[PDB]
């Protein structure tokens, strides 16, 4: 039982030093517990307190109650008459929650996990007190095969001895930081392109990309290309320095950080042969130098590509009905069923074209243009061209599930004025969030209700339903959670999700249930994102109650949403 | 340790009883007055001598049908004149003088119900009411303006039930059925703007309503200490216990043994470890122990009516000495436990309608 | 109205989740930082209004990218944009003259 | 409206709109009206 006793006395080497320990802050608090509890006392001491007053008989209430307080020992039972409370209102019944006005994306037992490593480091000092008697009993107690060939395998996960940690393991400080290294362009974009998301052009966007950086091909020519000497010392100011640049389309003692030699390598990938903007964005150098420097990379590394296309379409040739012909064809063959409505993905083509393989073809869905089939791709939607206001019957983005987007429905005003609340078009709301004002009030039907704080006509924008993205199957069990208390909170967004709003949402989410709504929900379709919104059935009047129906199952609605309100008239 | 049962009352109503509460809110000299809130009655008492308690003035709520569930004593400074306020099932509060015989201070705006209730140790005028919802609401009585609430968007995501002020009230530790432990610094440079400025208010002088302010980011959380419903947790100076439907006490100290409470930041996730004052016979919660005023005596009631009492001398959980005071008649449910402002006078209550005080054999 | 383009708790859970991050320098975190809070500060959504937030998020910040001395940075964070077409080279040079 | 009818045409259950009276009033205003009638 040596073994085992000097497994024991190992681990019990930090056991008591921890007892010696506790009962050094045990003291420590205690102190502390009778400095303060002394301090808080005196001024206890300073508050004049009132004795307390014994009760006294009411004239003018001699019917109130009285009551006995009996003694389980031998006392008398007391008896003093009791006295009704003040009386005060009632609220409905609300949990917690917080504003939202877009839509995101979402034991006890065991100690400490791993067997510990300290005690493998406590199995150490059996390895170092190292003879095939030795190696069992060091194999014995932890779970390791300490023998002497294991010794080494031991010794050999000791001599990690450190950890790169959570840090980019390369040399990689912020370019303004003075350590920062000589980064090629693209290791130093990789840190933006990564984070970014361009289809709500943020960084770590929390409503979505990977794939691809910015690899697709784009004009370089674009450039003017006055070369002139107007950097007192630059490509130009010298025939000799001016020519050697134009064939190529040595530095002064000036030289070159790591860090400029870094940006040096990006700035070149942006134009190629502007040395002078280059200069003007690296005043560390004049132009000279920059162009010297830059033959002097050019020698150094490849030269760039700089290439540009113009593709064989130029004009014509792409009547909109024949895009009419496709979506027919999607609509006989897929759509037809009207039941299988898939979020938008971003389809990727970079050589094959937009063919049945098209992962929005096959979602039987149209590319956007955050896709990769190019701008001849023929499932990307047209533009929304609705003279007098993109918002009705024939506008076919009406029509559509699509909310004219504002680089296209140019017509309607849907670009014109975004800082501008008040446009010609009607379907372009959403974007630009042009929300009504509310009211929060207990409704008559059932608890809290939402009522309308002004007057609106048919079909006119309202509120957006927003709230949380959680996939259909955790819908399932936040529902299968939601019918134990009678709770809803969940819309069915599309086929492939459903949105929550019971913890994050705005104030929409309290809005009651009726079979003979004011209001009616309807999906649309907003720059790929699936959203929800709420619109008036009929033309509405100040200080309406707001309903729109649930439109669950008969049997689900007598479940949840029975009451109706309603007398009947015949 | 040195304890006997001297005195037992019991209630008519035979409605199960709540939380206890003691006037240390109180002078040298003055009658040693405690409360209890029942059902829908409240209930003063105050303790005498020879094992005589004698009943003090009583009301009750015969027009909110609701179950009472917590209460906390009350003082005024402007005419110096004690309260209590309490609170129930219906989350409302109310704050009753003695003095005045009534309460006229009307407080709503909680989700469910209300399950805790504690004054500042230095302000009197603010209140922390942990509610049903998730929620922690701060009322600043004396403007009766609301204060900053905490929970919210990264709150509890289950019911809070159990909270504590510190000795000083500068950390605010929070628990509740989730088994979270998030804790909110008062001294956060923000707060006491609000709260001066919470003193600062009139509803006359603007159509604006005051701000009180959200929060939604504790300085610290951690859910590892119990893997049941956690219902009893105090501030033990720096240190912080918790009591769980376990059948076991543990106190324990964030991060590491040496790390400074004030000094963790909110992304750290350590423990340490250090309480086993552990016990039985009470493994259903709402059960709520009790807390001498001096910081040195820590004495718990049981379901099947027995007390757990420990001191908080340099007695530790390395051996728990327990002392395992019980009266016989006494067996239903001890519910809560008070002590009076000392050591002396403790007092027992049962689910049953039933109190039993027992006092200190020094 | 109660309700705005950004809620302030927003604000400080997407400042939180960024420092998670491990690979990302500090000089580079502010960066989004401000330029992010610009955004659902403002809440722009056209090719157009990306551009006129470029001399919008300079002319208002540029004083405290000197301050922050996190220029360098922040260039390389728009050329990013020129790399995603929205930005050209004059609101490049835009920037350069309101930094300097 | 025309065929307007009667004001009944509301609701079937709704829940109840709390009422004003309370019940220490009410116990005073008895124990007023049997000392008005011991008079
Ligand atoms: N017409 C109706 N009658 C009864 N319950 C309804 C209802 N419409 C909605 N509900 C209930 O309300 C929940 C939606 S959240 C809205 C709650 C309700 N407006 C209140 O403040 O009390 C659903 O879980 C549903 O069960």
């Amino acid at each position: 039982k040596r073994v085992k006793s000097e497994y024991m006395r190992l681990r019990q080497l930090k056991r008591f030093r921890r007892a010696d320990e506790v009962k050094s802050m045990f003291s420590s608090n205690r102190q502390k517990i009778l400095e303060r509890t002394e301090i808080l006392n005196q001024e206890w001491k300073q508050r004049r307190i009132q004795p307390v007053h014994i009760l006294t008989s009411v004239s003018s209430l001699r019917g109130t109650r009285e009551c006995s307080v009996t003694s389980d020992l031998d006392f008398p039972t007391q008896v003093i008459p009791l006295k009704t409370l003040n009386a005060v209102a009632s609220v409905p019944i609300m949990y917690s929650w917080s504003p939202l006005q877009q839509n995101f994306m979402v034991h006890g037992d065991r100690e400490c996990g791993f067997i510990n490593d300290e005690i493998f480091v406590e199995l150490v000092n059996a390895l170092g007190q190292y003879s095939d008697k030795i190696f069992e009993a060091i194999s014995s107690m932890f779970p390791d095969k300490g023998t002497a060939e294991e010794l080494k395998e031991k010794y050999k996960e000791l001599t990690e001895q450190q950890l790169p940690g959570a840090l980019p393991p390369e040399c990689t400080p912020n370019i303004d930081g003075p350590n920062a290294k000589s980064v090629q362009r693209e290791q130093s974009l990789h840190s933006f392109h990564t984070l970014f998301c361009r289809r709500c052009f943020k960084y770590d966007c929390f409503l979505h990309f990977h794939a691809t950086p910015n690899t697709y091909k784009r004009k370089n020519t674009e450039t003017a290309l006055d070369n002139k000497p107007c950097g007192p010392q630059c490509y130009q100011h010298l025939e000799g320095a001016k020519e050697f640049a134009a064939a190529l389309t040595p530095p002064e003692n000036v030289e070159w950080s790591g860090a400029e030699a870094s940006m040096f390598r990006v700035l070149i990938g942006t134009y190629y042969d502007n040395f002078c903007a280059i200069a003007r964005l690296i005043g560390t150098k004049t132009c000279r130098q920059v162009y010297e420097f830059r033959v002097k990379e050019s020698s150094i590394i490849a030269p760039a590509p700089a290439e540009d296309v113009d593709t064989p379409p130029r004009k014509k040739k792409r009547k909109h009905r024949l895009w009419a012909a496709h979506c027919r064809k999607i609509q006989l063959k897929k759509d037809g069923s009207s039941n299988h409505v898939y979020n938008y993905q971003p389809c990727d083509h970079p050589r094959q074209p937009c063919d049945s393989s098209c992962p929005c073809v096959i979602a039987q869905n149209f590319c956007e243009k955050f896709c990769q089939c190019s701008s001849e791709c023929q499932n990307r939607f047209p533009g929304c061209r609705c003279k007098a206001q993109c918002n009705t019957k024939q506008c076919p983005c009406y029509l559509a599930v699509r909310e004219c987007d504002p680089d296209l429905c140019l017509t309607c005003g849907a670009a014109d004025h975004w800082d501008s609340k008040n446009v010609s078009c009607k379907n372009c709301s959403i974007q630009r969030g042009s929300k009504k004002h509310l009211l929060l009030a207990p409704s008559d039907v059932a608890g809290w209700g939402i009522f309308i704080k002004d007057p609106v006509q048919k079909n006119e924008f309202i509120s957006e339903y927003c709230g949380e993205i959680i996939s259909q199957d955790e819908a399932d069990r936040r529902g299968k959670v939601y019918d134990k208390y009678m709770c809803s909170f969940l819309f069915n967004l599309n086929n492939d999700f459903v949105v929550d709003a019971t913890r994050k949402g705005n104030k929409i989410r309290f809005a009651n249930h009726s079979v003979n709504p004011n209001c009616y929900a309807k999906v649309m379709m907003v720059n790929g994102d699936h959203r929800i919104g709420i619109f008036a059935k009929r033309a509405i009047q100040t200080g309406e109650e707001l309903f729109f129906d649930y439109r669950y199952s008969q049997a689900d609605a007598l479940k949840y949403v029975g009451i109706e309100r309603e007398m009947e008239i015949p | 340790y040195s304890f006997k049962c001297v005195n037992s009352l019991k209630e008519d109503h035979n409605q199960p009883l709540f939380g206890v509460q003691f006037n240390w809110h109180s002078k040298e000299g003055d009658p040693l007055v405690f409360a209890t809130v029942g059902s829908n009655r409240v209930t003063l008492y105050e303790c005498h001598s020879q094992g005589e308690i004698r009943l003090l003035q009583s009301y009750v709520d015969a027009d909110a049908d609701e179950n009472f569930y917590t209460c906390a004593w009350t003082y005024d400074s402007n005419t110096s004149h004690p309260l209590l306020a309490v609170a129930g099932s219906r989350g409302i509060i109310r704050i009753i003088n003695p003095i005045t015989m009534q309460c006229i201070k009307h407080y709503v705006g909680h989700g469910n119900a209300i399950n805790e209730l504690k004054f500042h140790p230095r302000d009197p005028n603010l209140l922390l009411s942990v509610s049903k919802d998730h929620a922690l609401r701060l009322w600043n009585i004396q403007t009766d303006t609301l204060v900053a609430i905490f929970g919210g968007v990264e709150g509890h995501r289950d019911e809070v039930l159990s909270a504590d002020y510190d000795l000083l009230g500068e950390k605010i530790m929070s628990c509740g059925m989730d088994h979270s432990l998030k804790l909110w610094r008062i001294n956060s440079k923000r707060m006491m703007n609000a709260i001066k400025e919470s003193y600062d208010y009139n509803p006359n002088k603007t159509n604006r309503p005051f701000i009180s302010q959200k929060i939604h980011f504790p300085d610290f959380s951690t859910r590892d200490i119990h893997r049941n419903y956690v219902d009893c947790v105090r501030w033990l100076g720096d240190l912080i216990l918790s009591k769980s439907c376990e059948n076991a006490i543990v106190c324990w100290k964030p991060g590491k043994m040496e790390d400074d409470i004030d000094k963790i930041k909110p992304s750290e996730s350590n423990v340490t470890i250090l309480g086993r004052f552990d016990y039985s016979q009470c493994d259903i919660w709402y059960m709520r122990f009790s807390m001498d005023f001096w910081q040195k005596m820590l004495a718990l009631g049981n379901q099947v009516g027995k007390l757990y009492v420990w001191d908080l001398e340099v007695e530790d959980p390395h051996k728990a000495k327990c002392t395992t005071l019980t009266h016989h008649k006494c067996g239903a449910a001890i519910r809560q436990t008070s002590f009076s402002r000392d050591s002396s006078i403790l007092i027992a209550v049962c689910d049953d309608a039933s109190i039993w005080r027992w006092d200190r054999l020094r | 109205s109660e309700d705005e383009k950004d809620p302030e708790w927003l604000r400080e859970k997407t400042i939180t989740q960024i420092e998670e991050f491990s690979d990302v320098n500090e000089g580079e975190k502010e960066v989004m930082k401000l330029w992010n809070l610009h955004v659902m500060k403002h809440g722009f959504i056209a090719d157009n209004q990306m551009n006129h937030a470029c001399m919008l998020f300079v002319e208002n910040y540029g004083q405290k990218i000197i301050k922050k001395n996190l220029c360098r940075n922040f260039m390389l964070h728009l050329v990013s944009m020129h790399d995603f077409n929205l930005i050209s080279i004059m609101s490049i040079d835009k920037a350069v003259t309101k930094l300097r | 409206n025309k065929r307007r009818k009667l004001k009944n045409k509301r609701r079937r259950s709704l829940p109840r709109p709390h009422d004003f009276f309370d019940a220490q009033t009410l116990d005073a205003i008895r124990h007023r009206a049997i000392c008005f009638n011991l008079s």
